């Protein structure tokens, strides 16, 4: 299994800030990546899909970014709201594999 | 008809079914010496049938993470056949091209293909990368002969300009969607009406993919690029004996 | 006109419109270059042309 | 709008047949554009996507639990069903039943969630 | 001798006088021009030549720098989903920079005429696809959805045979010339924003690769004219030559 | 009798030109066009492939009204781009130091030491011009003093001067010019000089035969047609100047025509007559975003 490793495991930033974080796959999927926030006790929330296309509802801060191996999501102005836990999933051979999920926090 | 092509020349013929339409670089064919032009007064040779032919090089593999690869031209034929011993034995050289790049795949392979004509194809080092060498290429990879050299940073051209203008020159794409070659006709392009075969290289054929190959596993993994060529017009001059340096 | 044509532009199919107060060409203004343009040579250099509205594959 | 709310028992002892039921509401369960996938969450840590099972019965596992997993589908009720064979302590989570659409990496919506924790 | 009067401007070298000089080279003769291929009469005919435009102007890694030549189609959830978005002004900093037309306009302050951008898709033959690609004059903001793009001036490109499509970007301006926009006020200058989205779904059948690039090459039409030559803001060589 | 020999019997070196110019004094107008709900005749599809670029039109893509469009193009010309005096070198003539100490200094003829105009230049491979060269001569301090200096251009193979005291100051045939520094700058025109038929900024070749070995690599890109000569300047003089002194070299082109357009240059310039760039920096040709669905 091509498992995908993010960067980082943990963050602390401001409200206004621009916060990033990487997750970048051993081999190449090139779109087949989505990101997914969760809250605390609370099912993953869709955010990105394609690793490009923004949800339906989801502010326009989030930003996806990349393909291939590495890809990018920025969130341009942290919000009190936006703390949470960020993963990434790839969905390549038909086998879906999550990241390991980074915790925002302000 | 648009698409489908044959090019015969000399005791050669390319068939194309999968083509698009034929580029002539600049807007002219290749032709001989004018005497108004000319300024060396011995007569030229013109074999025009052993050396005007097409020549296949050789192959290169397309793999998903290729940078591209370049030749110079007239260098990639200083040593094959009788176009070769003549630019070897004459020190005054002139003719034009026609280079006809190859690749085929299925209808479910991906990728895009730029072939570019760059005249005067000079090559800049990485200067030791801190930008403080005054390091110049070596032989080998200013005049790579019939096998090309894979290019280290296509973004540049390995010479700090950038591909995305590179379109400015005669060129095609081969998208394996749409076509499965490129056919370049490119005159005699320099200061002087002949030249040294073997000291100066009119241009530079340059294959860079800008799209990447792809494919799902399970189709052919070995996607080769051909580059074939006929020199047309060719005149020469100088007779001496046979050097190739 | 019994200056020499020194200038780097003598014949070149052009009509220039130069001041000069010596006997070599070369030393005159540049003077105003002819506006003829040429695009097709870079923008369209194909063997077979292809109009507009057809189209260019076929 | 669609919905997602599955049922299933809290305690599942050793060994036992750990078996949900996730019923979808405000919606039709045989949509020829989404597969419906269960998705595992050990206490404190991360995801793990387990199987997805498409309207017609057609399923995609996953290769760590391809053999000890099955996911069935009843079209008739709108539901799907999970069923785990020969649990163990490293199986206990909070499980969630998603609508999927296949080469996106979608899941949405999701369900409530069920947690479910392997005690005698 | 003759009487005559100096007025100001006297002993002045402006750099851009056109006047007669001192031949240092009496009788001299060039060589003479023999005929040479690709011969340029007027920067216009390279501004009339198709390069490749950088929307995807996002990486920056020394090896990822290829990538900005193109940028990913995939299939999607058929919402109408936003592709991608750039600026229409080709004298501006962003994608139209890769561009010999975004080059040339670095050399001069004023442009006028229509743009053309053509997007060739590099995906599969096997796959289909329908894009909606819109300009939106100025003062419209970025289009939030499909929907409020679609009531710009747009094209609907459908993959097929033909692998490329023209968007023409006609000269809707409030001025005969614009100077290049920028930020700030000269933001007046706007020419509008280029999306692209999906119309129907990214397409393919089984084995044939769910996401394909498409690359955008741009030029100037043939009612394209610069003016007020100046120096480029566009390289800006930070030493000296050795 | 053999047909073959007849069949060509002539060496056509026409050189069958595909296009030809047309005049083109101002942008093309714009016609009425109306809708068009057709079939078959699609011109807003095309095929990048070929290698043309698209020739689709304003008038087949919307509906445009007729403008008669009256923007003229003659500053787009190549003797409007080019007539353009910028700065190609300088010279120092100091009292103390290690560069031209002894009052006198001898600069290669060379455009490529500046970014500007050697960027300006290298968009094009071949280049047949005119030059005027202007001289700009003062202190470091732009002070305006009463000296008088010697510029002598010496074409190659003439001896160069390596002192102030030199006989080559002679001059009997090389081109010379005496200016005071208090006087205007001084401005002469120079001929096209080279060899060839056009000056070309990239040389892909070596300038000699023989074996090309890495101690010669230096010899690469070195174009001999390129190479006009050196300017010597001194200060005229058997005894040293009591002034610092600093000349500034400005060329404008005229009567230019140019061949072969290149991509331009993107990276930062190193060296002189090479393409050379530094590895570890290479940079994008513009400004990078966020996101490619986000200005
Ligand atoms: C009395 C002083 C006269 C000054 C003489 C200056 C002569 C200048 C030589 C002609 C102009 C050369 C233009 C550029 C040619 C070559 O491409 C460059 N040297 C190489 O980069």
């Amino acid at each position: 299994d091509i498992q995908m490793t993010q960067s980082p495991s943990s963050l602390s930033a401001s409200v206004g800030d621009r916060v990033t974080i990487t997750c970048r796959a051993s081999q190449g999927i090139r779109n087949d990546l989505g990101w997914y926030q969760q809250k605390p006790g609370k099912a993953p929330k869709l955010l990105i899909y394609a690793a490009s296309s923004l949800q339906s509802g989801v502010p326009s801060r989030f930003s996806g970014s990349g393909s291939g191996t590495d890809f990018t999501l920025t969130i341009s102005s942290l919000q009190p709201e936006d703390f949470a836990t960020y993963y990434c999933l790839q969905d390549y051979n038909y086998l879906l594999t999550f990241g390991g999920g980074t915790k925002v926090e302000i | 008809s648009d698409r489908v092509a044959q090019l015969t020349i000399g005791n050669s013929t390319i068939t194309t079914q999968e083509a698009a339409n034929i580029i002539v670089g600049y807007g002219e064919w290749p032709s001989y010496c004018s005497d108004d032009d000319a300024t060396a007064v011995d007569k030229p040779t013109r074999p025009d049938v052993s050396v005007n032919r097409f020549y296949t090089l050789d192959t290169k593999l397309w793999e998903k993470s290729s940078k591209g690869w370049y030749w110079k031209f007239p260098d990639v034929l200083t040593e094959t056949g009788v176009f070769g011993q003549n630019a070897q034995f004459h020190y005054l050289y002139r003719s034009g091209f026609c280079i006809h790049v190859q690749c085929n795949a299925s209808k479910f392979h991906q990728g895009a293909l730029l072939v570019a004509i760059l005249p005067e194809y000079v090559i800049g080092t990485v200067a030791g990368g801190t930008g403080t060498e005054d390091s110049h290429p070596p032989y080998i990879q200013t005049q790579p002969g019939a096998d090309g050299f894979e290019l280290q940073h296509p973004y540049v051209l390995d010479a700090g300009i950038p591909i995305s203008q590179l379109t400015v020159c005669p060129h095609q794409w081969i998208n394996l969607r749409t076509n499965n070659c490129a056919t370049i006709i490119v005159p005699y392009m320099n200061t002087l009406p002949f030249d040294s075969a073997l000291n100066h290289c009119n241009f530079g054929l340059l294959v860079v993919p800008i799209s990447p190959l792809d494919f799902d596993q399970g189709a052919t993994p070995v996607i080769p690029i051909t580059i074939t060529l006929a020199p047309m017009c060719s005149e020469f001059a100088g007779l001496r004996q046979a050097v190739t340096q | 006109s019994h200056e020499n044509s020194n200038s780097a532009t003598e014949g070149s199919t052009i009509n220039y419109t130069t001041i000069n107060y010596y006997k070599d060409s070369y030393a005159a203004t540049a003077g105003k270059q002819s506006l003829k343009q040429d695009p097709d040579k870079f923008a369209n250099p194909v063997k077979d042309i292809f109009t507009e509205m057809a189209a260019p594959l076929k | 709008q669609l919905q997602l709310q599955e049922s299933g028992p809290g305690l599942v002892k050793p060994s036992e047949t750990l078996s949900l039921t996730c019923t979808v509401s405000g919606g039709s369960i045989s949509s020829s554009s989404y597969y419906w996938g269960w998705i595992r969450q050990p206490p404190g840590k991360g995801l793990e996507w387990i199987g997805s099972i498409y309207y017609s019965g057609s399923t995609y596992y996953n290769p760590s639990l391809k053999s000890r997993v099955t996911i069935s589908v009843d079209t008739s009720k709108n539901q799907f069903s999970l069923k785990l064979s020969s649990v163990t302590a490293a199986d206990t989570a909070v499980y969630y039943c998603a609508r999927e659409i296949t080469m996106i990496a979608w899941f949405d919506p999701w369900g409530q969630g069920t947690l479910v924790t392997v005690s005698s | 001798g003759f009487p005559t009067e100096l007025k100001p401007g006297t002993n002045q070298f402006l750099t851009t006088d056109d006047g007669v000089s001192a031949p240092i080279l009496p009788n001299f003769h060039p060589t003479p021009c023999i005929h040479i291929p690709g011969e340029v009469r007027n920067l216009l005919e390279l501004c009339q030549v198709e390069t490749i435009l950088e929307v995807n102007n996002v990486p920056t890694n020394a090896t990822s720098l290829m990538e900005r030549l193109r940028f990913p189609v995939s299939a999607q959830a058929g919402k109408g989903e936003l592709c991608a978005v750039f600026r229409a002004d080709p004298g501006r900093d962003g994608p139209w920079q890769s561009t010999m037309l975004g080059q040339l306009c670095g050399y001069y302050t004023q442009w006028s005429g229509s743009l053309e951008v053509t997007f060739m898709f590099t995906g599969s033959f096997m796959a289909t696809g329908k894009m909606l690609i819109a300009y939106t004059p100025p003062g419209g903001p970025l289009p939030k959805d499909r929907a409020t793009a679609m009531l710009g001036t747009h094209v609907i490109w459908d993959f097929g045979l033909q692998s490329s499509v023209t968007l023409v970007i006609p000269w809707i301006s409030n001025t005969h010339y614009r100077a290049h926009a920028r930020d700030g006020v000269f933001d007046y200058y706007t020419t509008g924003l280029v999306s692209i989205w999906y119309q129907t779904n990214y397409v393919v059948p089984i084995g044939a690769p769910n996401t394909a690039y498409i690359i955008a090459l741009a030029a100037a039409q043939k009612n394209f004219t610069m003016k007020l030559c100046k120096d480029t803001s566009h390289i800006l060589q930070t030493a000296s030559i050795q | 009798r053999v047909a073959d020999m007849i069949e060509s019997s002539i060496g056509n070196s026409v050189s069958r030109a595909l296009t030809q110019a047309l005049p083109a004094p101002t942008g093309q107008n714009t016609q009425v066009s109306s809708h068009r709900l057709d079939t078959g005749e699609v011109p807003a599809l095309q095929a990048a492939e070929i290698g043309a670029s698209s020739n689709t039109s304003d008038e087949s893509m919307i509906e445009t009204r007729c403008v008669l469009n009256s923007h003229s193009t003659a500053e787009t010309t190549l003797d409007s781009f080019f007539s353009r005096a910028g700065l190609v070198g300088e010279i120092d003539l100091p009292l103390e130091g290690t560069t031209n100490p002894n009052g006198y200094a001898n600069w290669d003829i060379d455009i490529t030491g500046y970014a500007q105009m050697r960027r300006k230049v290298e968009l094009f491979t071949y280049m047949r011009f005119d030059a005027e060269f202007t001289f700009v001569a003062c202190t470091p301090t732009g002070q305006v003093v009463p000296q008088l200096l010697q510029y002598m251009f010496v074409p190659p193979g003439a001896p160069k001067p390596e002192s102030r005291e030199s006989l080559a100051w002679q001059t009997a045939t090389n081109p010379s010019v005496f200016v005071k520094l208090t006087d205007p700058p001084a401005q002469v025109s120079v001929p096209f000089m080279s060899p060839a038929s056009a000056y070309q900024w990239f040389y892909d070749g070596y300038p000699t035969f023989g074996e090309h070995k890495q101690e010669k690599d230096l010899e690469y890109g070195a174009c001999p047609n390129n190479m006009m000569g050196t300017f010597s300047v001194r200060t005229v003089g058997s005894s040293k100047s009591k002034y610092a002194l600093v000349v500034r070299i400005y060329m404008r082109m005229k009567h230019v025509r140019a061949w072969i357009p290149r991509p331009m240059r993107n990276q930062n310039y190193l060296f002189k007559a090479n393409p050379n760039y530094a590895g570890d920096s290479i940079k994008p040709t513009g400004t990078s975003r966020n996101a490619i669905t986000t200005l």
